[PDB]
C-alpha cells in the first residue's frame, strides 16, 4: 500500500545519504590532517601559554624598543615581537626579508586585537597578558596590509599596520 | 524512490563541495 | 477568557511572543543601517537624528546582536519548547514558575537595557574582556539568561508528572524533544553561567581588578556554541512536528526526528574550540579534536534535510505533484506559516555549508573574523529561525489569543516572508564574497573608504540587502501591530488544536526508540563528553591564570 512503501524507500535512501555524508566529512578530516602536516600549519598559533604582564610590555622586555623587534633566531630564522594596541601596531613596518621563516610572537598592552595579514593564512587573535606565536614565510616581496579583525573600540575600522617583504 | 528528496540532498552536497574545496584552494593559494 | 482560565499557558506563551517580537523589531532597527555600511554607505547620522542616545556604530551593534541574537531567540525558544509539549502531553505546566521564568526574562532585559542605551556597555553580544561594561549589563544578561533554567524545571516537570501517570510507554515525540533539548541547555549554559559568576560579575563590581581573557573566552565558547543550537531546535521542532501538516503531508519517521536531536543532545557543547582556533594558549591537537567533533555535529542536520526534505515532497505528491518538480509546485504556498520555514531551509542550504568551512580548522584562518562569518550566521539565525518564528504568526497566534488573520494579513504577512528571505540571500552574497577579499567583521568600513576598492562589486548587494530588508522590516512591523491589535475575536481559533502532524504509517522502530528514551542516561553521556572536550584545558588555564585590567575604549 501506498504509505508504508513510500517509508520504506525514503528510509533505505535515508540511510545511503547518511553513509555518503559520513564518507564526505571524514574525506574533510582527512584533508584537513594533510594541511597540519605541511608548512601551511605554521599560522596555528602555538599552544604553550607564555604570559607577559601588559602594563610594563611598553617599558620592559622584547617590545619595549620597536626597532629591535626583528631578531634572527636562526640561518633563515627571523622572530617578530609585535605589540598590537589602540589602535595600531608596532613596529611599523614590520620589516622582513623573504623566503626567510618568521616567527611572530604579538601582544597587547590594552584589550583583545586582531592581527590578520591580508594575502596570508596568518589570522591570530591577540589577547592581553599572553603572546600569540605564529610563523610563516613571505614567498613574494612587497607590502602587505595588517587587517585588525576584532572589535577592540571606536577606533577598530581604522587599526592597520604594514609589512615589508624585502626581495 | 524519494527523487525529491534525493534532488535536494544532491543540490546541499553540490553547494558544501562547492563552498569547502574553494576556501581549500584559497587558503593554498595563501599559504 | 474562559480560555486563559482553562489555559493560562496561552497567555505567558503568548507574553513571551510579543517581547521576542519586540525585542526582534528594535534590534532590527540597525540591521539596514548595518548592512549599508558594508555596502560602504554611512547612513549612520539619519540614524542618530532618528534615535539620538546611539552615539555609535559600535552601540548599534551591540543592541543589535543582544536584542536579535540573544533576547528575541531565548523568548522564542521558551514560548515554544514549552508550549507545544505541554499542549501535545494535554497537561498544565507549573504556572507558578512559568510566570516567574517571564519576569525574570523580562527584569534582566531592562535591567540590561539601561546601561546599553545609556553607552556603558558597547562590549558588543559576546562581551569579550578585558572590554569592560557596566555591570548592570552583565547582571541583567545573567538574570535573563538564567530564567531558562527555570523553563528547564518547568518541561522536566510535565515529562515527569506524565511518565508517572503512564509507565511503561515511550515518551511521546515533541516531549522528547523539549527534554533533551533542555537537557542540552543545563549543560551548554554552565559556561557562561561561571563566566559570569566567577569572572565577569565580581569584575564589573570592583571586588577583582582584573580578568583572564583566555578562560573568559574559553568559557564563554563552553555555551557559545550550543547556543545557536538552542537557536535551532526549537525551529526544528515546528519544521518536524507541525510543517508537514501545513504542507499537507505527515513526517515520514519518528526515530529520525527523536535520533537528530538525541545527536543534538550529545555533540552540542563539546565542540567550542572551533571558536577558537585563532587563539594562543589552547593546545592545537584539542582544538582539531573539536574541528572533528563539530563535524560530526553536522550529522543531525544532514539527517534532517532528508527526514525534511522527503516528507515535503511526500506532501506534495499527496497534493497531486508529479515528475521531479511537480512535487514542489503542489505545496501550499499560500499560506505564509508554511513559506517561512521552507525559505529558512533553503538558505539553511549555504548557510550549513559555509559552517562546515568555519569547521575545518586550518580553512577558518581564510574566513576568521570577515565579513564570511555575518554571511553564514545570518543564513543560519536571522534567516531560517527567524523565518520560522514569523511563520507562527500565522498559526500560532490565533491559537493563543483567537484573533483572526484575514485574506489580507495572509498576503502581507507572504511579502514580508519573502522579500525577508531574498534580502538575507542578498546580504549573504555581499558578506561571503566581501569575506572572501578579507573585509573584517564588526567595522564600520563606511568611515573609511578606501580601504577596500576591490569589495566594490559585493558591496553593492550590501546596499541593496540593506534597502529591500528595511522595506521587509517595515511590513513585518506594521503586520505585527495589525494583527495584535485587530478588532474581532474569534475564540475558536484559541480552542482549536495545534497543528501537530501524523507520523506516516509503517513499522521498525520500537527498539530504537527505546534505547533513545534512556535521557537519564543520554545525559550523563553528554557531560561526560563535555569533561572529556573541556576538563584537560580548563584544568590548565585555571592553574596558570593572568588576570589584566580593563579598559573602556568608546
Ligand atoms: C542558528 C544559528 C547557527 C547554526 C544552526 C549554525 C550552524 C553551524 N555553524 Fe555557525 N559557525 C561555525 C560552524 C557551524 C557548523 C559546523 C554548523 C552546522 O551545525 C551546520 C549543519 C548544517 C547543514 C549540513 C545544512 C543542512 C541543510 C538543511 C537541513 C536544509 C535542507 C533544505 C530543505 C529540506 C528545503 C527543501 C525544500 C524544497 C522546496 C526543495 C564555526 C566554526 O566551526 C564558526 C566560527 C567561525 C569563525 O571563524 O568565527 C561559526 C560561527 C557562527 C556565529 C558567529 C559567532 C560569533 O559571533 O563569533 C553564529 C552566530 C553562528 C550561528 C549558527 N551556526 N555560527
Ligand atoms: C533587517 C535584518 C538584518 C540586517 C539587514 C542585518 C544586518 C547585519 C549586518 C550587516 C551585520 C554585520 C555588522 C558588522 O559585522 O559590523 C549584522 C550583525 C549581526 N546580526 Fe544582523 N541583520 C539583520 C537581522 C538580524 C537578525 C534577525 C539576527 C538574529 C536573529 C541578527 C543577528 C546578528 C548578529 C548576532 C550579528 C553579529 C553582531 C556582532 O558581531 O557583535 N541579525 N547584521
Ligand atoms: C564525489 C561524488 C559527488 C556526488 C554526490 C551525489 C549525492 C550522493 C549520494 C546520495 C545518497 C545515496 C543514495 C543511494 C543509496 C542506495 C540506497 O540506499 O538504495 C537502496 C534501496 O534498497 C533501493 O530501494
Ligand atoms: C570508493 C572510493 C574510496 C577511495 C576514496 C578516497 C577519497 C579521495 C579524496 C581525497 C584524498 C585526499 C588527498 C590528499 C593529498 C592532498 C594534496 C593537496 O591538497 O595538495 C595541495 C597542496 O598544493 C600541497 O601542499
Ligand atoms: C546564496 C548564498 C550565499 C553564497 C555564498 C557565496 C560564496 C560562494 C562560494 C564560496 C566558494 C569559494 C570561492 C573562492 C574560489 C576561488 C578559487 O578557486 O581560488 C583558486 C585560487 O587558487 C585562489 O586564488
Ligand atoms: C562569491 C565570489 C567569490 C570571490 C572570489 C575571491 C577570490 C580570492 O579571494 O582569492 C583568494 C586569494 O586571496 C588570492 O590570492
Ligand atoms: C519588580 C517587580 C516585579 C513584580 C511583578 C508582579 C506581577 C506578577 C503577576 C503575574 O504573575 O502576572 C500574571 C499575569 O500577568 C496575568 O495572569
Ligand atoms: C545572578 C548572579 C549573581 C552573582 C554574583 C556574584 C557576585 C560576587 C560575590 C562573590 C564573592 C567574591 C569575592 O569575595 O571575591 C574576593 C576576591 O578574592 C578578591 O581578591
Ligand atoms: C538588585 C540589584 C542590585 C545590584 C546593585 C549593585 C551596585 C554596585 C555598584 C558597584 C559599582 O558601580 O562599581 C563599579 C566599579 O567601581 C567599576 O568597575
Ligand atoms: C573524536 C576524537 C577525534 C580524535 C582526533 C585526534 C587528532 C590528533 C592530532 C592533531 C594534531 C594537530 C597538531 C599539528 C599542528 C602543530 C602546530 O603547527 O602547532 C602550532
Ligand atoms: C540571490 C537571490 C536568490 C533568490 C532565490 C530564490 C529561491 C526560490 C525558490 C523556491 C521556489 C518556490 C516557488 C514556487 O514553487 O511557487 C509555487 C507557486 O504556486 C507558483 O508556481
Ligand atoms: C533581477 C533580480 C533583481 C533583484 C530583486 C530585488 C528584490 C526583491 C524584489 C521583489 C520580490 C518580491 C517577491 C514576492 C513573492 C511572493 O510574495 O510570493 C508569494 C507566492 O504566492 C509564493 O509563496
Ligand atoms: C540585480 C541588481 C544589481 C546587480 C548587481 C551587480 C553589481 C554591479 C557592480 C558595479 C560596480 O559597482 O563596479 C565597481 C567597479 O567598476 C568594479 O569593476
Ligand atoms: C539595484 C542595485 C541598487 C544599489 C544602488 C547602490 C549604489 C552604490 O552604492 O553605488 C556604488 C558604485 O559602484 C560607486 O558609486
Ligand atoms: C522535577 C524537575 C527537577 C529536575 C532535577 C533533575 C533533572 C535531571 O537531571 O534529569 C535527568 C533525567 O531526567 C533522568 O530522569
Ligand atoms: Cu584592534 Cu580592532
Ligand atoms: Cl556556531
Ligand atoms: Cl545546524
Ligand atoms: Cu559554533
Amino acid at each position: 500500500v501506498d504509505e508504508h512503501k513510500a517509508h520504506k524507500a525514503i528510509l533505505a535512501y535515508e540511510k545511503g545519504w547518511l553513509a555518503f555524508s559520513l564518507a564526505m566529512l571524514f574525506v574533510f578530516i582527512a584533508l584537513i590532517a594533510y594541511t597540519l602536516a605541511t608548512h601551511t600549519a605554521g599560522v596555528i598559533p602555538a599552544g604553550k601559554l607564555e604570559r607577559v604582564d601588559p602594563t610594563t610590555v611598553r617599558q620592559e622586555g622584547p617590545w619595549a624598543d620597536p626597532a629591535q623587534a626583528v631578531v634572527q633566531t636562526g640561518p633563515n630564522q627571523y622572530t617578530v615581537y609585535v605589540l598590537a594596541f589602540a589602535f595600531g601596531y608596532q613596529p611599523n613596518p614590520i620589516e622582513v626579508p623573504q623566503g626567510a621563516e618568521i616567527v611572530f610572537k604579538i601582544t597587547s598592552p590594552d584589550v583583545i586585537h586582531g592581527f590578520h595579514v591580508e594575502g596570508t593564512n596568518i589570522n591570530v587573535e591577540v589577547l592581553p597578558g599572553e603572546v600569540s606565536t605564529v610563523r610563516y614565510t613571505f614567498k613574494r616581496p612587497g607590502e602587505y596590509r595588517i587587517i585588525c579583525n576584532q572589535y577592540c573600540g571606536l577606533g577598530h575600522q581604522n587599526m592597520f599596520g604594514t609589512i615589508v617583504v624585502k626581495e | 524512490k524519494p527523487k525529491g528528496a534525493l534532488a535536494v540532498i544532491l543540490v546541499l552536497t553540490l553547494t558544501i563541495l562547492v563552498f569547502w574545496l574553494g576556501v581549500y584552494a584559497v587558503f593554498f593559494a595563501r599559504g | 477568557s474562559r480560555v486563559y482560565e482553562a489555559y493560562p499557558e496561552k497567555k505567558a506563551t503568548l507574553y513571551f511572543l510579543v517581547l521576542g517580537f519586540l525585542a526582534l523589531i528594535v534590534g532590527s532597527l540597525f540591521g539596514p543601517f548595518q548592512a549599508l555600511n558594508y555596502g560602504n554607505v554611512d547612513a549612520y547620522p539619519l540614524l542618530k537624528r532618528l534615535l539620538p542616545f546611539v552615539q555609535s556604530y559600535y552601540q548599534g551593534l551591540t543592541l543589535h546582536g543582544v536584542l536579535n541574537a540573544i533576547v528575541f531567540t531565548q523568548l522564542f525558544a521558551q514560548a515554544i519548547m514549552v508550549y507545544l509539549p505541554a499542549r501535545e502531553l494535554n497537561m498544565r505546566p507549573n504556572m507558578g514558575l512559568m510566570w516567574l521564568s517571564w519576569w525574570m526574562a523580562f527584569i534582566g532585559l531592562v535591567v540590561a537595557a539601561l546601561p546599553l542605551l545609556a553607552n556603558e556597555a558597547t562590549v558588543l553580544y559576546t562581551f569579550y574582556p578585558p572590554l569592560k561594561g557596566h555591570w548592570a549589563f552583565y547582571l541583567g544578561a545573567s538574570v535573563f539568561v538564567l530564567s531558562t533554567w527555570v523553563s528547564i524545571y518547568i518541561v522536566l516537570d510535565l515529562w515527569r508528572r506524565w511518565k508517572a501517570a503512564n509507565p511503561g510507554k515511550v515518551t511521546p515525540l515533541v516531549t522528547y524533544m523539549a527534554v533533551v533539548f533542555w537537557l542540552m541547555w543545563f549543560l551548554a549554559s554552565l559556561g557562561l553561567v561561571l563566566e559570569a559568576v566567577l569572572f565577569l560579575l565580581p569584575w564589573s563590581f570592583g571586588l577583582v581588578e582584573g580578568v583572564d581573557p583566555l578562560v573568559a573566552r574559553t568559557l564563554f565558547w563552553w555555551t557559545g556554541h550550543p547556543i545557536v543550537y538552542f537557536w535551532l531546535l526549537p525551529a526544528y521542532a515546528i519544521i518536524y512536528t507541525i510543517l508537514p501538516k501545513q504542507a499537507g503531508g505527515k513526517l515520514v519517521s519518528d526515530p529520525m526526528a527523536r535520533l537528530a536531536f538525541l545527536l543534538f543532545l550529545l555533540l552540542s557543547t563539546p565542540v567550542g574550540f572551533h571558536h577558537q582556533f585563532a587563539d594562543p594558549g589552547i593546545d592545537p591537537t584539542w582544538k582539531m579534536i573539536h574541528s572533528v567533533l563539530t563535524l560530526f555535529v553536522a550529522v543531525p542536520s544532514l539527517m534532517t534535510a532528508f527526514t525534511v526534505a522527503a516528507s515535503l515532497e511526500f506532501a506534495g505528491r499527496l497534493r497531486g505533484g508529479r515528475g521531479l518538480f511537480g512535487w514542489i509546485r503542489a505545496l501550499p504556498w499560500d499560506n505564509p506559516a508554511f513559506v517561512a520555514p521552507v525559505l529558512g531551509l533553503l538558505g539553511f542550504i549555504p548557510g550549513g555549508a559555509g559552517g562546515i568551512v568555519n569547521a575545518s580548522f586550518t580553512l577558518d584562518y581564510v574566513v576568521h573574523n570577515t565579513a564570511w562569518v555575518p554571511g553564514h550566521f545570518h543564513l543560519q539565525v536571522a534567516s531560517l529561525v527567524t523565518l520560522t518564528a514569523m511563520g507562527s504568526l500565522y498559526w500560532l497566534l490565533p491559537n493563543l489569543t483567537g484573533k483572526p488573520i484575514s485574506d489580507a494579513q495572509r498576503r502581507l504577512g507572504l511579502a514580508v516572508v519573502w522579500l525577508w528571505f531574498l534580502g538575507m540571500m542578498i546580504m549573504a552574497v555581499g558578506l561571503h564574497w566581501a569575506g572572501l577579499l578579507n573585509v573584517p567583521r564588526r567595522a564600520y568600513i563606511a568611515q573609511v573608504p578606501d580601504a577596500y576598492p576591490h569589495a566594490a562589486v559585493p558591496m553593492v548587494f550590501n546596499v541593496l540587502a540593506g534597502i529591500v530588508l528595511l522595506v521587509a522590516l517595515l511590513l513585518f512591523i506594521y503586520g505585527l501591530f495589525s494583527v495584535l491589535l485587530s478588532r474581532e475575536r474569534k475564540p475558536e481559533l484559541a480552542e482549536a488544536p495545534l497543528p501537530f502532524a501524523e507520523v506516516i504509517s509503517g513499522p521498525e522502530d520500537r527498539r530504537l526508540v527505546l534505547a533513545m528514551d534512556r535521557i537519564g542516561f543520554w545525559f550523563a553521556v553528554a557531560a561526560i563528553l563535555v569533561v572529556l572536550a573541556y576538563g584537560p584545558t580548563l584544568v590548565q588555564l585555571f592553574g596558570h591564570l593572568n588576570p589584566v585590567p580593563g579598559w573602556r575604549l568608546w
